[PDB]
DNA sequence: TTTTTTTTATGTACTCGTAGTGTCTGC
DNA sequence: GCAGACACTACGAGTACATA
């Protein structure tokens, strides 16, 4: 009777628990009956819901005891070098594919190899890949799972049908969100159920890890925007109103003082530069303004992405947008 | 009798008569066969447009299932092709006769881009001295990689991309060997969304047909999740004809309804910015912030600024094409 | 019996039917004809002739004694460095009865892909046994071979073959097959060529076996025409900081099915010999360095290449 | 269900290794009259074809026709840990992918059940042509075995002529020349040491020495080896296993071009 | 044992500064099924304190009894690298890092064998493990692509606690997966009241003017102000309200090298300023440390019209710092077009 | 006998060996070898052809007499200019010193030639034919500072340091992602700094050691 | 008129040193 | 019959480079 975390209890074990990605799981669901389950490429944003998707159709279709003797499931914690694709998956292609289910479901006539995390393999492992698909196709299937589609070569593009996972909308992420914490017997707000599919951003695992650090906070009693807005990291709008102040000021004093106090209280440079970009698009800025600083804050989001350091990132994005604030006074 | 297979691999052109565009090349590689003349091929182009298919009707039109085994050794990507087996089974089995029945070989080696340039030197007598017993056919993507030697030796012949037109038929005739309802708009859609790739057409086709039932030009664009054309004529006019929040409300509404991705937005809107008679200033600085914002969606970056910046580009160009008159 | 292509079944016998590069060629005929060769390295671009003129010198200047007095080695062969002290060495002491002003000949044939120990063995076995044997060496690229054996060995550069050059020898091919013809479908195969004689009788096989006819539509509805040369057009067009013809070009490239990594490789290739201001073309260069380094780190579309035909034009109106 | 019972562990050790750097994959055919292999090897030059008979095994049972495609260097690690005096069964069942080897210990005190994966390659049947041959010789398997390590050593490709005398080997090399011609060795108290020569017509045909090396390697297999040789047909080693069946090796030409001079 | 690590507090309860976070962290700890953990924050926070206190709440008292093992890994390049870890009964601390670009093999190998393997003894410890992962902001992105099967697969059993100072430089897959707990510096009286009670604790007396300008050199560093409160201690024993407060030379070698940046703008200083850039890189001075030291010690010398322009260069080039692998380079780029900028400003 | 004497394998041979450096030979005794063997073998030719084999082989006397060998054969006695002059018989790729390509790149040659494209491609050429990149790029890095820059603004210095960023996120893409066809930019490295700071004057070029140095004080 | 050293992350190719091991000699 | 000596191939280890 241990306690497990409740991104991994309600992991979904069937498809039909598979939340708005109604295409891919009704080709799933459809090759569940005995249609012809063709080569999957999932792509699209972290927490869609792309490696559970595929571990319950895997689930569905071969059972318990034919998870270990269909499926290869091979991700970026392992080393998938050019041998790793030339010996073992190429050997596991070959297998046959024997062995029938016990509870007497039909089994497909497939195994199935999840590559998952494919845009960590090389370009030559990926090359390898492609007769190995084409050729051993009649039993075995495979499914590439990635973040970005980009970094797939052509070929494998080409050889594998494209299904992009959406971010989840508020409506079907909150029914969820509603479901499990009835399931949990914890109480959360209409506000705080809003304000957490707000923050969540389509990121169904994040929703769930904030809905289960807001129970276990708050010890089970009613859950509020207070609790979310702690636990979410979110910028209050004073600290915005002063990096702006401070911008009309033209003075580089004072941004060098609102960034080095944004810095030191720890906040993360990607979630100011959202409240800064949704502060700068919801004002009543010229269009040029406007089109400078969303153009800057695009450029700063590229150079975070690439690691580079957040205070002089922050305080380049700062000083265009105090230029671009003090050129109209 | 049938087969769970995907549709790319269950219905491939077994045969020379099967394959739909390039039908001067194909005419020729049959005269090439018919006459026994069949020289060192070298097939590139961009993938899915029907090489390895090729290659494959053609060993099976030249060798009977008999002597499949010992007439054609077929080595790919997946098969280590180092220049120790360049100089140990290629070479062997060029510079030996055959064992059923007398005839000339073929070493088909595809995914040639692939080899490493010692194994392309290794390969250059072995291809110039076994011509009378062995045919080589080296099959690629990308002919840079393939060095000149190899490209003197080898005549190349270009499988490019299949056109529309004659994509339709293939695509019919998977159809109707399918039972799929399928509209106009629905073939016109596969045809546009493929961009001269048979897989991609029939992946796409498979995977309509397994989600909806029918496929259409709305079942097509939902299962591929590409965005219509008149979705992109609508964010173009939302970018050139109003203010920053109307056009950034509008298209952020359009998005987050429809459920697009800023990849496939950038794509349609890079092919209207030709066709929209731009001055020339103009058109330099959306092609590089377009650029630019296609190369910042690579990496662990927030689509929301990334579009905020794509709107950005035309309230940029706003005024001045309006001011340059 | 299987007919060779013409690549194999018309190649020459004898150095007087070598086309293009007439004075070297001149001097083998010479040298074959009298004897005492020294030893030679030929350069050049593939499919100029290099190894059949190697092969008829070597013919010419042996006769009945070819199987023992000529060892014939490729980058099929081993030719490590327990090759040349073990097999070259020990041909070249090896005594063979031979006439006056003839010697053993070892032909060493793509000496690219020798290593440099190999090659550094093969100086001192080529300076000693000289009196016996000599060396007919073949490649593309010279700087591979390094300079003790570029100086141990006359260093024949062989050039591109002109349009009359490939001419002549595809009037005496056609005039062999009774391949009928037009001057328009030949100057179409002249063009394809682009100094290949390899490509130029390729090509003519390829349209007398599809259509048996050789006008200018028959050739290009089978073979293609290069890359380069609308390459350099739309890099002029670059120049001149016009964006439209420079993407109608590069339209057209894409349409026709090349990746964006053969379309950057041609137009650095065009780019380094092109003939602007050096500055310009340094920061051409440094742009489609940085466009490469994006394409080859996974993002290749059409935008990516537009954009950088737009930086290209950029870097013209921004001294 | 399939179940073969090899009497001793050696014979089936001896093939594996005589097939464990040539064959890429084992494809067991199985049938009522015994098991069947015909395989080529990864440069498709060379073909080994194995028939195993039903009487030689301790119990052979087969319901319904088999062919089980194996992984060779899995199986050659299973048999290098097995006895040369011991028991082996072979099982394999209708619609499974184990084909079970079990065996007992060196210590002949522990049983021991090694699974394999059975591959799925759809193999098109090579067609022999079973057809009478120009030479038929036969010689010791161990003067064959040594003569192809003694040519070995002085080139790589070997000429072997046959005739009314008897064979004859060549190796035109870099050291020089080797020529070994043997016949009439029947004058011996050995019934195994002979040269008997049956055809009559003279070919010669130019081997790779690599094949004919790993060919011989089955020297314990057979006291007495089979050259079958034609003009058309290639070069045939037949070794006559003594009550359990026989492996035929198929060898093909070299393409030699003669001089233009 | 110094002022930092003597006064470390050593449960959640006694904390000077963020209670309600510590009282928070108590009842998120308590039921055992809580997710991995990412502590985020700046340097000389609290970060590791927390960290430690939290595991003592999960625990017994026995996480403070550590020791030192070593590991050997091969490579693919079959390389043995020798890795440190501190480890306890409980847990168990990697810092992958230390083995470079090869910290992918250190997630790989070494992890998953933590995470693929229960348990010995299940009553004295608890029903799971806990990796501290120490810097995962320094690990490259094929160690952070290798760690997100490993944190989903085995969560039951091996909870992960990641520190690090900015979340940019993790992945969005690894922040994903885990729960970010923010630390922020302590401010000015978080710092003096941490200050006051060290020095009573020592039986000493601490002015409040000396305590506030300790706290305004430290910059929010609590680890700094306590070892620059212990160096004062040492070098003068009354605590004078103006007395000298010793400071690190990496940091007075920079403002000289950006003082010599800006007295002179030729390429023979410019050589001169990249000898002592080297010398600042020889030292194991990060380099983005660096960029930061020359940028706020040349926006003292900057007119108002041109700070920002200064700012926006040293951005670029330590962006591009990021993107490459030579620091000198793009360190002596910033330099040299700094340069330019101030001769043009200074010439008109 | 060597070839290269800063061969790493050597270095503790010349703290002990008699170190015998050998000069070029000089090109009058090479002309008049070279007239005498033709004289022996009875072809005619002016001390002017000589001298210009003599400047194309680079004072090689094999490499010249095996070019004379060639180029004579019997059907005619005298030689003429523009034989040797054509770059189909004699002319051979020779391996430039570190200190030869720095000075070619650092030095304008002294007064056709004088068009700037011809100095382009020679000094690309020369680069890409001295081989050793990695010290040809650390010697630009480390002598650059040291020329009288006439630009006095820095901008030169600054967009040879954006040459210098643009070859090393080229290494890191080439050494990351496997794609080594980034590795034919680099090369215009040294001949960017041909266009950047060429002179008429004699720079002291210096080898490179601060990369070394800083990087054996950063390992210790 | 001027010279030392190991990082980049795989994949391949070359070269060289070492160690079981089958086979031959001898009392 | 069994200990010593011979060459044999398979395997471990170090190094370089990868472009036009
Ligand atoms: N569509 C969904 N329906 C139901 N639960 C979901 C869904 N998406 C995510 N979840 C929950 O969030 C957890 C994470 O889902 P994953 O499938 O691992 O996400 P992901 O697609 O793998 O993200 P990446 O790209 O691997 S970081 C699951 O275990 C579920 O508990
Ligand atoms: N011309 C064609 N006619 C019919 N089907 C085609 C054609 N081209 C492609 N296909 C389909 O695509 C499948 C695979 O085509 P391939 O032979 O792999 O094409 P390819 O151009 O050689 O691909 P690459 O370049 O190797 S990824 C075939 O089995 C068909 O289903
Ligand atoms: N100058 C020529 N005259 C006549 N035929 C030629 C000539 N050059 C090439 N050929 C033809 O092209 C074939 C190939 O010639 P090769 O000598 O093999 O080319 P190459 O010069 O060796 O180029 P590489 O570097 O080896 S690919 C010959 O067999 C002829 O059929
Ligand atoms: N609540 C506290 N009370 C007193 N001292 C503290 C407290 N929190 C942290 N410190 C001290 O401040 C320093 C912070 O260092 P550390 O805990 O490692 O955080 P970080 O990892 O962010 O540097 C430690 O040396 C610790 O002794
Ligand atoms: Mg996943
Ligand atoms: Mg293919
Ligand atoms: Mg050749």
């Amino acid at each position: 009777a241990k306690p497990v975390p409740w991104v991994e209890k309600y992991r979904p074990k069937c498809v039909d628990e598979v939340a708005f990605q109604e295409e891919v799981v009704a080709v799933l669901k459809k090759s569940l009956e005995g249609a012809d389950l063709p080569n999957l490429l999932f792509y699209g944003p972290p927490g869609t819901g792309k490696t559970s998707t595929i571990l319950a159709a895997a689930r569905e279709l071969f059972g318990p005891e034919l998870f270990r003797l269909r499926v290869l499931e091979l991700n970026a914690s392992d080393e998938r070098g050019i041998q790793v694709v030339r010996e073992k998956v190429k050997n596991f292609a070959q297998l046959t594919v024997s062995g029938s289910r016990s509870d007497g479901k039909p089994c497909p006539p497939f195994k199935i190899v999840i590559l998952d995390e494919a845009d960590s393999m090389t370009s030559a492992a990926q090359a390898a890949l492609r007769r190995t698909m084409e050729k051993e196709s009649k039993t075995t299937r495979f499914c590439l799972i990635c973040n970005y589609v980009s970094r797939i070569i052509e070929p494998l593009t080409s050889r594998c049908s494209k299904f992009r996972f959406k971010p989840l909308s508020d409506k079907i992420q909150q029914q969820r969100l509603l479901d499990i914490a009835k399931k949990e017997n914890v109480k959360i707000s209409d506000e705080g159920i809003a304000y957490l599919v707000k923050v969540s951003e389509g990121d169904l695992r994040k929703a769930i890890t904030f809905l289960q650090s807001a129970t276990r906070l708050t010890g089970g009693k009613e859950i509020t925007e207070k609790v979310i807005t702690d636990i979410a990291g979110v910028i209050p709008a004073e600290k915005i109103d002063g990096v702006f102040a401070a911008c009309q000021s033209g003075s580089f004093d004072k941004l060098e003082a609102v960034v080095k106090d944004l810095i030191d209280e720890g906040h993360a440079a990607t979630q100011l530069v959202n409240q800064l970009h949704d502060v700068v698009v919801e004002n009543n800025l010229s269009d040029k303004q406007k089109s400078i600083i969303t153009e800057k804050l695009a450029e700063v989001d590229k150079c975070l992405a690439d690691g580079a350091d957040e205070h002089l990132q922050l305080i380049s994005l700062c000083a265009t947008v105090m230029q671009q604030l003090s050129q109209n006074c | 009798k049938i087969r769970n297979l995907p549709w790319v691999e269950k219905y491939r052109p077994q045969t020379l008569n099967d394959l739909i565009s390039h039908q001067d090349i194909l005419s020729t590689i049959q005269k090439f066969i018919n006459e026994d003349r069949l020289p060192h091929l070298l097939l590139y182009g961009p993938p899915g447009t029907g090489k390895t298919s090729t290659i494959l009707a053609c060993a099976k039109q030249l060798y009977k299932d008999k002597e499949f085994g010992s007439m054609v050794l077929e080595l790919n990507a997946s098969d280590d092709r180092g220049i120790d087996i360049i100089r140990g089974p290629i070479l062997s089995f060029a510079s030996t006769r055959t064992i059923f029945k007398k005839g000339f070989k073929l070493v088909i080696l595809d995914e040639a881009d692939a080899m490493t340039q010692d194994a392309q030197n290794a390969l250059r007598r072995v291809i110039e001295k076994f011509t009378e017993n062995t045919r080589f056919c080296l099959i690629c993507n990308y002919l840079s990689k393939i060095i000149p030697a190899l490209q003197s030796r080898c005549t190349r012949f270009r499988f490019g991309p299949l056109t529309p037109e004659l994509m339709v038929p293939r695509l019919e005739h998977v159809v109707e060997e399918e039972k799929v309802d399928i509209s106009e708009d629905g073939m016109k859609a596969l045809v546009t969304l493929s961009s001269g790739d048979m897989r991609r057409a029939l992946n796409i086709l498979q995977s309509t047909n397994m989600a909806f039932g029918k496929v259409t030009e709305e079942t097509v664009y939902t299962c591929t999740g590409h965005p219509l054309k008149s979705d992109i004529a609508n964010i173009l006019d939302w970018m050139l004809n109003q203010d920053f929040t109307t056009a950034y409300r509008n298209i952020t509404e359009l998005k987050t309804l429809k459920g697009l991705a800023l990849h496939d937005i950038l794509t349609e809107i890079h092919l209207f910015v030709h066709r929209v008679d731009f001055p020339s200033s103009v058109r330099i600085h959306l092609l590089t912030k377009m650029a630019d914002i296609e190369y910042r969606l690579s990496v662990g970056t927030n689509e929301k600024i990334q579009l905020s910046s794509l709107i950005a580009a035309f309230q940029v160009t706003r005024d001045l094409i309006v001011a340059e008159a | 019996h299987y007919e060779l292509p013409w690549v194999e079944k018309y190649r020459p016998v004898k150095l007087n039917e070598i086309v293009g590069n007439e004075d070297t060629v001149s001097r083998l005929e010479v040298f074959a004809r009298e004897g005492n060769v020294p030893n030679i390295i030929i350069a050049g671009p593939p499919g100029t002739g290099k190894t059949t003129s190697i092969l008829c010198l070597a013919r010419a200047l042996l006769g009945p004694a070819l199987k023992d007095a000529m060892l014939e080695l490729n980058a099929s062969n081993d030719r490590g460095i327990d090759v040349v002290r073990n097999k070259i060495k020990m041909f070249a002491q090896q005594k063979v009865t031979l006439p006056k002003g003839r010697h053993k000949i070892i032909i060493l044939d793509e000496a690219d892909s020798m290593t440099d120990g190999a090659q550094q063995a093969l100086r001192r076995t080529m300076e000693i046994y000289s009196k016996t044997t000599r060396f007919a060496l073949a490649c593309n690229a010279s700087d591979k071979i390094i300079e003790p054996i570029q100086s141990r060995c006359a260093v024949l550069r062989y050039t591109k073959l002109t349009d009359a050059q490939i001419l002549t020898r595809l009037m005496n091919v056609i005039e062999k097959e009774r391949v009928p013809y037009t001057d328009d479908g030949l100057e179409a195969i002249i063009f394809t060529a682009q100094g290949d004689m390899r490509q130029a009788l390729n090509n003519l096989q390829s349209t007398f076996s599809g259509f048996g006819f050789i006008n200018s539509e028959n050739v290009f509805k089978v073979c293609d025409e290069p890359h380069p040369l609308l390459v350099k057009e739309m890099i002029q067009h670059c120049v001149n900081a016009n964006i439209d013809e420079a993407y109608k070009i590069l339209a057209h490239l894409w349409h026709l099915g090349y990746s964006p990594e053969d379309i950057i490789g041609n137009i650095f290739r065009v780019c380094k010999t092109f003939q602007m201001a050096e500055y310009l073309k340094l920061e051409f260069i440094k742009e489609i360095g940085y466009t490469h380094m994006k394409i080859a780190e996974g993002v290749n579309s059409l935008l990516q290449m537009a954009g950088l035909l737009a930086r290209l034009c950029q870097k013209t109106m921004a001294p | 269900m399939f179940e073969a019972r090899l009497v001793q562990g050696s014979i089936l050790k001896k093939v594996l290794e005589a097939l464990k750097d040539l064959i890429n994959e084992a494809c067991w055919d199985i049938s009522s009259s015994g098991v069947n292999l015909q395989s080529m090897d990864s440069s498709h030059v060379s073909l080994v074809q194995l028939t195993l008979r039903s009487e030689g095994f301790d119990t052979y049972r087969c319901d319904r026709n088999l062919a089980m495609g194996v992984n060779l260097t899995s199986m050659s690690k299973i048999l290098k840990c097995a006895g040369n005096e011991d028991i082996i069964t072979l099982r394999a069942e209708d619609n499974a992918d184990t084909l079970a080897l079990v065996f007992e210990a060196p210590n002949q005190e522990k049983v021991s059940d090694y699974e394999m994966k059975l591959m799925d390659l759809d193999v098109e049947q090579l067609g022999i042509p079973e057809q009478e041959y120009s030479c038929v010789v036969k010689m010791p398997s161990g003067e064959f075995a040594r003569i192809c390590r003694d040519l070995s050593h002085i080139g790589d490709a070997v000429v072997i002529s046959c005739a009314k005398d008897g064979v004859k080997f060549s190796a035109s090399g870099e050291l020089g020349n080797g020529n070994i011609k043997l016949s009439q060795t029947s004058n011996v108290d050995k019934e195994e040491e002979a040269v008997t020569i049956e055809m009559n017509e003279p070919v010669q045909l130019t081997f790779a020495l690599r094949y004919l090396n790993f060919f011989t390697k089955a020297t314990p297999l057979s006291s007495t080896v089979t050259l079958s040789m034609s003009a058309d047909v290639p070069l045939v080693v037949e070794y006559k296993i003594a009550d359990m069946g026989h492996l035929k090796y198929y060898l093909a030409p070299k393409i030699e071009d003669e001089e233009g001079s | 044992s110094l002022w930092v690590d003597k006064y470390r507090p050593c449960s959640l309860g006694r904390l000077d500064y963020h209670k309600e976070q510590a009282a928070q962290l108590r009842n998120l700890v308590q039921c055992g099924d809580f997710p991995h953990l990412l502590v985020y924050g700046p340097s000389g926070a609290g970060k590791k304190t927390r960290i430690m206190c939290i595991l003592r709440e999960l625990y017994g008292v026995g996480v403070e009894k550590l020791r030192i093992e070593h590991q050997t890994i091969t490579t693919p390049s079959k390389k043995k690298i020798e890795i440190s870890t501190i480890a306890s009964n409980y847990h168990l601390e990697v810092n992958p890092s230390d083995a470079g670009n090869s910290d992918r093999v250190v997630i790989q190998e070494m992890l998953k064998t933590v995470a693929q393997s229960q348990q010995l003894e299940t009553n004295s410890q608890r029903d799971f493990k806990v990796v501290l992962l120490t810097e995962v902001d320094k690990l490259t992105k094929d160690a952070q692509h290798a760690l997100r099967r490993t944190m989903e697969k085995y969560m039951s059993t091996c909870r992960l606690i990641l520190c690090c100072n900015s979340t940019s430089k993790v992945i969005p897959p690894i922040r994903s997966r885990c729960l970010a707990v923010r630390v922020p510096a302590p401010s000015i009286e978080d710092i003096c009241h941490v200050l006051s009670t060290v020095c009573k604790k020592e039986g000493l007396n601490l002015p409040s003017q000396l305590a506030h300008r300790l706290a305004e050199k430290s910059c929010r560093n609590l680890r700094k102000a306590l070892l620059m409160c212990e160096a004062c201690r040492v070098q003068q024993y009354p605590f004078t309200a103006d007395q000298e407060i010793p400071e690190t030379d990496w940091e007075v070698y920079l403002r000289e090298t950006a003082n010599a940046i800006v007295s002179q703008q030729t390429p023979q200083r410019l050589l001169e300023v990249r000898g002592r850039l080297y010398e600042l890189l020889t030292h194991c001075i990060p380099p983005e440390i660096i960029m930061k030291g020359l940028l706020s010690e040349l926006l003292h010398n900057c007119d108002g019209q041109l700070k920002g322009e200064v700012a926006q260069m040293a951005a670029y080039y330590e962006h591009r710092l990021q993107l490459g692998s030579k620091a000198i380079y793009h360190l002596e780029a910033f330099v040299a077009k700094f340069m330019a900028l101030y001769k043009k400003f200074m010439e008109d | 006998i060597c070839n290269d004497q800063f061969a790493p394998s050597l270095r503790q041979l010349k703290q002990q060996a008699f170190l015998l450096h050998f000069p070029p030979t000089l090109p009058s005794r090479l002309v008049q070898r070279l007239q005498e063997v033709s004289l022996r073998q009875g072809m005619r030719a002016d001390p002017g052809v000589l001298a210009a084999l003599c400047e194309k082989t680079d004072n090689d006397i094999r490499a010249c007499i095996n070019t004379l060998q060639f180029l004579y054969s019997r059907g005619q006695r005298e030689l003429s200019v523009r034989d040797v002059q054509a770059t189909r018989v004699g002319l051979k790729d020779q391996r430039r010193g570190l200190f030869s390509v720095w000075q070619e790149v650092f030095q304008l040659p002294r007064a056709s030639l004088t068009s700037a494209s011809q100095r382009f491609y020679r000094v690309l050429h020369a680069a890409a034919s001295a081989g050793e990149h990695e010290k040809v790029v650390q010697g630009l890095f480390d002598n650059f500072l040291r020329l009288r820059l006439r630009d006095s603004s820095l901008g030169a210095v600054c967009v040879a340091l954006d040459w210098l960023a643009f070859d090393d996120l080229l290494a890191g893409a080439a050494h990351h992602s496997q794609s080594f066809q980034l590795l034919r930019y680099p090369p215009f490295l040294p001949v960017a700094f041909h266009v950047l700071f060429a002179s008429s004057h004699t720079p002291r070029i210096t080898f490179p050691s601060s990369q070394q140095e800083a990087q054996n004080r950063m390992s210790q």
